[PDB]
């Protein structure tokens, strides 16, 4: 063949197989992340797996804060994830400097995604093998959830997942939105945790998951403590 | 192509039966065959230490130096070993055919890229075809034993003066015993290698082009 | 399969194999370990003596990347020395601009991003070095970080790199470093290195140790030779 | 193996792409040059009219300056570029040193340009060889030749392009001090040499002369007809 | 039993197994295509000679310039690619004149040879300048000049390595011409004897019979400057032989 | 079902124990034994006139029992167990190596390549040894045919010479075969010993924390 | 096959080895041998020169960088000349700026960085030359070696080039006495060490030996063919 | 693997025997064989000019135009030359076997780098294996000679009327002598070629990976 | 050890070098001359093969006497066989010479080796053809004997008569082409070696060196 092995060249069917391989690179990590939106809150959950006891559990995280009121969860290569996180933080601060107001979540996602496009069009560099999911509150639009992928697609979502169990998780979430009644903050967090736990079969403990939330009442992105996570987990088991 | 309802049903039942049989062979029949071949190897008849013991009695009159030949039977020992091994040989050939067609049905539509899965599938079916040709060679040798021993015995009876034909008949029996024991061993090895390859590469074999 | 030739490429199954091949580089290296305790961080390296001709205190794998941080490396020594120059430049720039000693987490992040730059581009190979960084500051505390050739960075209570990583890691695991103090940790680091050293394959080694902590007033420094000799004698005694 | 890049040497140290460009020169139309005592004559064959084409657009012989002219055999576009570059260098040299260019100076410049294109990959050699004629300050006639490789050599008389081997053998036989004695004899010599390799005489040769202190003159087709008639009659 | 894979010879900047860097070696093979040149260093001076290898009679003999003048004190003889030879000769000339400009003195033959050698080294492309040929210079030079140390003959090769040599031969018949040099040469010989011996060797190696036209000969002596033997002087010596 | 994997893993552990025992004890012992045998005076014979055996056919101016060459059949009788042994051990190490081949992947295919190199050597050895098996039967059959030709045409003496030549060729071939079997054990031991780490663990875990 | 993974420096091998760097390290073996050894008061460099022919002069194997530093080369003379120019300019810059002789350790560090840059990038080859650097500074006498790989070592003594293992073993068995030696004893030891490398037919001569000495009172001096005769005369004979 | 002391001693004994035998072969046996073989070639038995002289009388009773055959002997000249050449064939086969075992014991542990010496080693192994196959073909021809002459003589005696079978018998003998001279000179060539390749490439063959180098690690 | 062993093999090598040089100088040209002379002779080139037809004395149906071989073909074959033996011997000599001249393996600069490889391929092809001729002679004798025996056993079958005649004619034209091929083999071998002698003799060339 040879139509793979370079991002620039098109297949005879015009598919650009290299970026599709970058999509597989996300699943190679073996972790899953889920994001679900609510009427007044947006949450991100992801597996936290510590391979060795010696590792400091505090340092390992896939949840990062792009700015005070935006948070992200990265899935894929850890290094590419950290690099994209840094680029996102730079883009947000530069937006604030130039335009005088906090970057919208959609525009941040668009900037990061079009950067991913310049990666998937120029020859020498490779697409970053990571996926981003951004959550924030916009005053006009309420909560928001968005996802960047290695291709440059940046579509917004009511709820999403990324990682190895993405298809199972989106099947689960699709059923839940179809039986739409609402999602308050507690139900939002419960839906996220139930989705992740059901698709993985994990039956989590508080250490195994890390959750981050935004709410219209408290717009700042915060990563909940193990105690708060256990509080939500116990509520799930009780009912 | 327009697909009749009955035609769709026929193709679906074939595919279903094939995949069911593949799972059954891999997980139930194959280990049972491995343990069977293990115990067959452990049997005393198949681990005879002294090959001169199975040297058959060939009764043809030594010519007096300067009358007629009675019935000369075949070696019961090697015949019994053949009775044991030959079913296993043909059984492995059949199951090899099953695995080959199962893999071929799992091969997806041809596309330009993401072809590493089909490459893995092609590698596995290449090994399976190699196992099948070795098995067919065992069948050829099993067929050859009778004709070769008959030629040798007939030549010895026709030419009683030459003793080397009698020595040859005894050698044919010994070589047959060795070959049959090797056949049992490598049948077990082929079964195990098929399990190893398929189990190791099952994810790509069943799902080559990613999702 | 031409997928493994370059780092720009991806495998069809989503793997960048040049980076993994570079990760295999460090395993060629002799082991090095760093352990973090309450007082500070201790580093140790098993520096194999290739020849009697080579001077002692040469081929140093323990570098000082700033006054308050030290670096221990495994993998290609050339790439490691270059990475140390990069880290020193980053620390100096941080001091010059922001006016104070660089936080270790930030320094690890910057050098890790510099490393991660190389995995992307086709023109240039990934680094062939994996290195540990450690510092003590009264504000931040004791911190130990390890950077792989990929640019992944994490904080480790105890860490090992090189050939004998796994054995060193189990030996470190059965230690309870959090309660302990540095002057004991040097002895246990010597014990672990002497254990993991293979006398048959590796002819001889000279234990190279360093630490940073309150006992130094937050300066990474090479161990005083008396303490080195005490730890080495203890390690030989425990080895039996 | 070793013929795909200009930079790479071969085993035995042959640079083969420049040889291929020298081969490309052989495809081109013939050109011939001869040094008379007071004339330098430059003759070039004409491929064909095609009967719907304007002859003025296609001219192999060109004047770099008042005192220098060239003819080429090889890639026509490359020849046009090289001619323009040499012309601007001629005027620039006059600008710089307030003196007219010498024939060896301009052939050195053209050779240096061709050499510059050979040395570096990412650029292909100019697929031309040229015959540069001029009169120096002393008034001596000068004829030089250049090739894609970038070496230049003075020639008493020479040919380039297709049939160069045959016509130069003829010229090695014919050329002598006697033939150079007369300007008409020089013109007739070059005409006979081109007649050695050309389909038809008058129609398919374009010829020019430079005199001691006169500009280039492309001989009229009637004049060429008269000269070939004189050549034809003598036989 | 033939193993001809090479697969590493192509492309400079590739160390082949055993680390031989074969492009430079092929360039060193390239000078054997060139005409044979010969140099002898003596106390009375250094002489240089070369076979012109005239292709056709119509070509002007003077135009072939395989011995040239870097300056009055130093001359060069070259074998190999005429074009890159011209480049290196230009470098030598400009460096000599730069030295005169800056220090009001004449360069030594070793210093001039080092100057051109530095340019030859640049095929490695360590410098970022675009205007440096990627290929090594496919030419070998013989630098002969009288300096503060007296007559000196230096050899230069495509690698850029340079050495003094009492007598050297470059080009096609350098193998065998060097053996003849080794037997004939003794340090005490005068320049007349050196001229005669070098012309004997050139006559031996040259395919065509030796004539004043097909050779170029030069000498630089301590009192004199670089001098080329004219047609008449060449006639006298080639008659004397 | 993991019971099949359990059975095949038990079989693989048994093969690993067996091949380790082989490399440790059996291959050195057989190397020494075969070296002693080739050093034995029996197959080192200075003059082959002693090897020559009688032919009872009468010369012209119905033949008696023409016995086989006692020396050659003795040497063959002690030879053929050695050939059978080395072939069996080769098959065992071959199946052990086959079960150690890892999952197919597009990278980290070193160690796998090491396994392929060991495999091609083992394949060459297997072909040579089964060639020896075939050659012994060829000797018996060809000598019998030559003796029959001589008896049918006693006037022809070239058949007499043919029988004697077959005998001496077989003796020399037995000597070379013993050298081959010793060398096969030795080179197999050397290759396996030198590369055992990669042969046992071709790939390892290179994933780490890239992803 | 594995002809791949050998083409360029920028390609890692499946077992973590950059083969082009090793192929460059083979280059030092090609050159004529060199030996360096030091005492408490002196550092010495000695070399075996080679000649293209009888008529040709022997090549220059020892080069002076500064009064306090000089080098000897094994491997490509081109790379040697380039690196020597770089080192000379660095020392001149140090003297101009700080008015102090450059530390020899710092100079070899600079050499290591400059040499390392080719190995990692596509383009320029690794410097296929091995240098022995010897100098006296305030800390004391020093000897270093630099490989075509940018790694460098500090040595009591070292030998590089063809057949240098013989010299290394001689040096190792005789090393203890070197430290307290006189300069004459030390140069004699080094001369015997390089004599080990020579072919049995060949012997040390005035022509093919060059000696380089630097010390507290002695600036770097290369003792040439005529000047090596005092040091050579002491040596007895081949064993 | 766990190795007994007796096992290690046995393996060491085999290794030292193999290595010293290879040294002895290359440096003593091979030149001795070359001189012996060229003396054989120079000898007149292998230097017969008129090959019709080699023809042996084939006593078959020609039929009368319109008795049992005696003992028909083989061609004594050819048989003697066979007696000379055949041990040389077998010895060359044996020494090729020794050489392949020697080189195979010399090849190093498999590694990604430093593969050029291993390439030289395996290339030399391939060439000597080719020589082994050639000598195997030679001994096959040796057997073919006896069988072919025997069946030819039998057919000539059975069909006494056809002369061309007798001509075939003489032709087989003549071709045999020619082929056997070719065989012995080929044997000398094979020995010299083995020495040339091994001697010229000996440093790489004996020490493929080369001397230890300073660590990059 | 054994520099004397290297000396002995070098003596053999020098003998092969001088022998192949003398061979190329004298033997190959004169053999080309001799073989074209043999082609020109009327015995090898005949207008009609009816002349070549030899008597088959079998009696036809409405025990045979000695049926002799085709004397013309046999005489021409006796002329041919020395040439086959000679050319095979000389080809083996030059092949051994080229094999000895193969240099030490080097990773590069193997073009000189490649020339030797191509010339060796040509020599190998020639060797195969010549061996084929030597076998073809015995094939002719065997086939003619088989056909004569079949005719005698079945006199009624005339096609066996035509078969013996056809085999004789085929062998005559075959030996004509064979003599042509011996001549051409000598000529082409000479041409290859003479054109490529410099590279064959000295493949690597002088090690100019001085890079180190």
């Amino acid at each position: 063949a040879g139509f793979d092995r370079h991002i620039t060249i098109f297949s005879p069917e015009g598919r650009l197989y290299q970026v599709e391989y970058a999509f597989k690179a996300i699943n190679q990590g073996g972790l899953t992340s889920v994001a679900v939106r609510g009427k007044d809150c947006a949450v991100i959950v992801t597996q936290k797996k510590v391979p060795d006891k010696l590792l400091d559990s505090s340092t390992v995280t896939h949840l990062f804060k792009i700015t005070e009121n935006i948070g992200c969860v990265m899935t894929g290569m850890t290094a590419d994830s950290r690099s994209q996180v840094q680029r996102a933080r730079y883009e947000a601060a530069n937006w604030k400097y130039k335009y005088g107001y906090e970057i919208p979540v959609d525009m941040l996602c668009k900037r990061i995604a079009d950067i991913s496009q310049v990666y998937t069009q120029n020859a020498e560099m490779r697409p970053l093998g990571c996926c981003m999911i951004l959550i924030g509150i916009d005053e006009e639009q309420g909560p928001q959830v968005y996802k960047c992928d290695p291709a440059g697609y940046y579509c917004g979502f009511k709820a999403t997942a990324a990682g190895v169990k993405q298809t199972e998780s989106t099947s689960f979430l699709e059923k839940k939105v179809k039986k739409k009644f609402d999602w308050t903050f507690e139900q939002t967090v419960e839906t996220a945790i139930t989705c992740l736990s059901t698709v993985l079969s994990i039956d989590f403990k508080p250490s195994e998951i890390e959750v981050g939330v935004v709410t219209v009442e408290n717009p700042k992105f915060r990563i909940l403590t193990e105690a708060e996570i256990d509080a939500h987990l116990v509520a799930l088991a009780e009912r | 192509v327009r697909l009749s309802g009955e035609a769709r049903k026929q193709v679906e039942v074939f595919r279903q039966n094939l995949f069911q049989e593949a799972e059954e062979f891999l997980y139930r029949f194959l280990p049972q065959k491995i343990i069977y071949l293990n115990q067959l190897l452990q049997e005393d008849s198949l681990n005879v230490a002294d090959l001169t013991s199975l040297r058959a009695p060939l009764d043809i009159p030594i010519p007096d130096p300067p009358h007629k030949c009675g019935f000369l039977p075949g070696n019961e020992k090697v015949l019994s070993l053949l009775a044991l091994v030959k079913p296993e040989v043909w059984t492995l050939k059949e199951k090899c055919i099953l695995v080959i067609t199962w893999i071929q049905h799992l091969i997806p539509k041809i596309e330009d890229g993401n072809d590493f899965g089909v490459a893995i599938q092609e590698k596995v079916l290449e090994r399976v075809n190699a196992v099948k040709t070795k098995v067919e060679a065992f069948q050829t040798t099993i067929s050859k034993y009778f004709s070769e021993r008959g030629d040798a015995v007939a030549k010895a009876s026709k030419e009683t003066h030459v003793m080397d034909y009698r020595a040859l008949v005894h050698e044919r029996d010994e070589a047959a015993y060795g070959e049959l024991r090797a056949m049992v061993l490598d049948l077990r090895a082929f079964y195990a290698e098929l399990y190893h390859i398929i189990s190791s590469n099952l994810e790509k074999i069943v799902n080559p082009k990613g999702e | 399969t031409g997928y493994d030739l370059s780092a720009s490429t991806f495998s069809p199954d989503g793997r960048v194999f040049q980076v993994e091949y570079a990760m295999k580089a460090v395993e060629n290296s002799s082991t090095a370990i760093g352990i973090r305790c309450k007082d500070g961080v201790v580093f140790g390296v098993e520096k194999l003596v290739l020849s009697k001709l080579y001077e002692e205190g040469s081929n140093k794998r323990l570098f000082n990347v700033d006054r308050h941080v030290g670096m221990a490396v495994a993998g290609l020594l050339a790439d490691a020395r270059s990475l140390a120059d990069i880290a020193r430049e980053e620390a100096s720039n941080f001091r010059s601009n922001f006016g104070y000693n660089i936080p270790l987490k930030h320094l690890a992040d910057r050098v890790a991003m510099y490393v991660h730059a190389y995995t992307l581009y086709s023109a240039v190979r990934p680094f062939g070095c994996s290195f540990m960084l450690g510092s003590y500051s009264v504000n931040d505390g004791a911190q130990l970080y390890m950077i792989d050739p990929s640019g992944v960075s994490y904080g480790y209570w105890g860490c090992a790199i090189g050939k004998a990583r796994q054995a060193a890691k189990t030996e470190i695991e059965k230690l309870q470093m959090k309660e302990m103090t540095c002057r004991d940790i040097v002895k246990e680091v010597a014990k672990i290195i002497y254990i993991v050293h293979d006398e048959v394959k590796d002819k001889a080694f000279e234990l190279e140790l360093s630490w940073v902590g309150e006992l130094t007033n937050g300066r990474h420094e090479i161990v005083p030779k008396d303490i080195r000799e005490e730890a080495e004698k203890y390690a030989k005694e425990s080895l039996k | 193996s070793y013929d795909r890049a200009i930079t790479v040497f071969s085993p035995d140290g042959h640079l083969f792409q420049v040889e291929y460009a020298q081969e490309a020169v052989k495809k081109g139309s013939t050109a011939v040059g001869v040094r008379g005592r007071d004339i330098v004559v430059l003759g070039v064959e004409k491929k064909s009219v095609a009967k719907l084409q304007d002859e003025r657009t296609v001219r192999k012989i060109c004047a770099l300056d008042d005192n220098v002219c060239m003819a080429f055999a090889g890639l026509t576009a490359d020849a046009r570029i090289v001619i323009n570059r040499a012309r601007v260098e001629c005027q620039s040299h006059r600008l710089t040193v307030e003196d007219p260019v010498t024939v060896e100076y301009i052939t050195r410049y053209i050779a240096s340009l061709k050499q510059r294109y050979t040395q570096s990959n990412g650029r292909r050699p100019f697929g031309i060889s040229a015959l540069i004629v001029g009169f120096d300050f002393d008034g001596t006639p000068r004829l030089y030749q250049t090739d894609p490789s970038g070496t230049y050599h003075a020639w008493k008389a020479n040919a380039i392009g297709r049939g160069a081997k045959s016509v130069r053998e003829f010229l090695e036989k014919n050329y002598t001090d006697e033939a150079i004695e007369t300007d008409d004899l020089t013109i007739k010599l070059v005409i006979k040499a081109l007649l050695e390799v050309v389909q038809s005489g008058g129609k398919n040769i374009e010829l020019a002369v430079m005199r001691r202190d006169q500009s280039l003159k492309i001989l009229n087709p009637e004049e060429i007809e008269k000269y070939v008639a004189e050549i034809e009659k003598e036989k | 039993m033939f193993l001809t894979r090479s697969e590493y010879d192509r492309g400079v900047n590739t160390f082949s197994p055993e680390g031989r860097l074969f492009q430079v070696e092929y360039a060193i093979e390239a000078i054997k295509l060139g005409s044979t040149a010969i140099g002898i260093q003596t106390s009375e001076g250094v002489c240089l000679a070369v076979e012109k290898r005239i292709t056709s009679p119509l070509m002007e003999p003077s135009s072939i310039e395989k011995i040239v003048e870097i300056d009055a004190h130093i001359g060069c003889a070259m074998s190999g690619l005429i074009a890159d030879a011209k480049t290196l000769i230009d470098k030598a000339r400009v460096e000599t004149q730069n030295h005169w400009f800056t220090y009001n003195e004449t360069m030594t033959v070793e210093s001039v040879t080092q100057a051109v050698s530095n340019l030859a080294l640049q095929f490695g492309e360590e410098d970022a300048d675009p205007g440096a040929m990627s290929r090594p210079f496919g030419v070998a030079l013989l630098f002969g000049g009288v300096d503060e140390k007296g007559p000196q003959l230096f050899h230069m090769d495509p690698s850029g390595t340079f050495v003094q040599c009492d007598a050297r031969a470059i080009g096609s018949a350098s193998e065998g011409a060097q053996s003849s040099l080794q037997e004939v040469y003794h340090k005490s010989m005068t320049l007349k004897e050196a001229i005669k011996s070098s012309l004997i060797i050139l006559k031996q190696v040259m395919e065509e019979k030796l004539n004043a036209t097909n050779i170029e000969l030069a000498t630089v002596q301590p009192g004199q400057n670089f001098h080329m033997f004219t047609k008449e002087e060449l006639e006298e010596v080639i008659k004397d032989i | 079902q993991p019971e099949a994997q359990a059975k095949v893993d038990v079989f693989r552990e048994d093969l690993c124990t067996k091949t380790e025992n082989l490399l440790g004890s059996y291959f050195p012992k057989k190397i020494s034994e075969l070296d002693a045998f080739l050093k034995e005076p029996a197959l080192n014979e200075a003059n082959l006139s002693n090897l020559k055996a009688p032919l009872d056919i009468p010369v012209p101016d119905p033949c008696g029992p023409v016995n086989c060459n006692e020396k050659i059949v003795v040497l063959l009788q002690r030879l053929k167990p050695e050939i059978k042994d080395v072939i069996e051990q080769l098959n065992l190490v071959t199946t052990w190596l086959q079960l150690q081949i890892p999952r197919i992947e597009d990278g980290n295919n070193f160690g796998v390549a090491v396994q392929e190199k060991v495999f091609e050597l083992m394949t060459s050895l297997h072909t040579k040894l089964e060639g020896f098996h075939t050659q012994i039967s060829k000797y018996f059959s060809e000598r019998g045919d030559a003796v029959t030709k001589a008896a049918k045409q006693p006037h022809v003496g070239d058949y007499r010479q043919l029988v004697h030549e077959l005998d001496e060729a077989e003796y020399r071939d037995i000597r070379l075969m013993v050298m081959e079997i010793r060398n096969a054990y030795a080179v197999l031991y050397d290759i396996i010993l030198k590369n055992f780490e990669k042969l046992k663990k071709p790939r390892g875990e290179t994933k780490g924390m890239i992803y | 096959f594995r002809n791949q993974y050998d083409n360029d420096v920028t390609v890692w091998s499946p077992q973590g080895r950059i083969h082009q760097i090793e192929y460059a390290m083979e280059a030092v073996k090609q050159g004529s041998a060199t030996v360096g050894l030091k005492s408490k008061t002196h550092a010495v460099l000695v070399a075996l020169k080679r000649a293209q022919s009888e008529l040709a002069a022997h090549q220059k194997k020892i080069l002076h960088v500064d009064n306090h530093i000089g080098i000897s080369i094994a491997g490509l003379t081109a790379d040697a000349r380039l690196l020597c120019n770089f080192m000379r300019q660095e020392c001149l810059d140090s003297r101009f700026v700080f008015d102090r002789p450059l530390p020899v350790s710092r100079l070899v560090s600079l050499i290591g960085s400059k040499t390392q840059i080719p190995t990692q990038r596509y383009g320029r080859r690794p410097y296929g030359v091995g240098l022995l650097i010897a100098g006296y500074d305030d800390m004391g006498p020093h000897i270093f070696q630099t490989c075509p790989s940018a790694n460098y070592f500090d040595c009591r003594a070292m030998s590089i080039g063809a057949r240098s293992q013989s010299a290394r073993t001689y040096l190792e068995r005789h090393m203890s006495e070197f430290m307290e030696c006189n300069l004459n004893e030390l140069v004699k030891h080094g001369l015997r060490a390089l004599r080990e490398t020579l072919p049995a037919e060949q012997d040390l001569t005035t022509k093919n030996v060059s000696i380089g000495i630097v010390g507290k009172d002695l600036e770097f001096t290369i003792y040439d063919d005529d000047d090596v005769s005092p040091f050579l005369e002491g040596l007895e004979e081949r064993p």
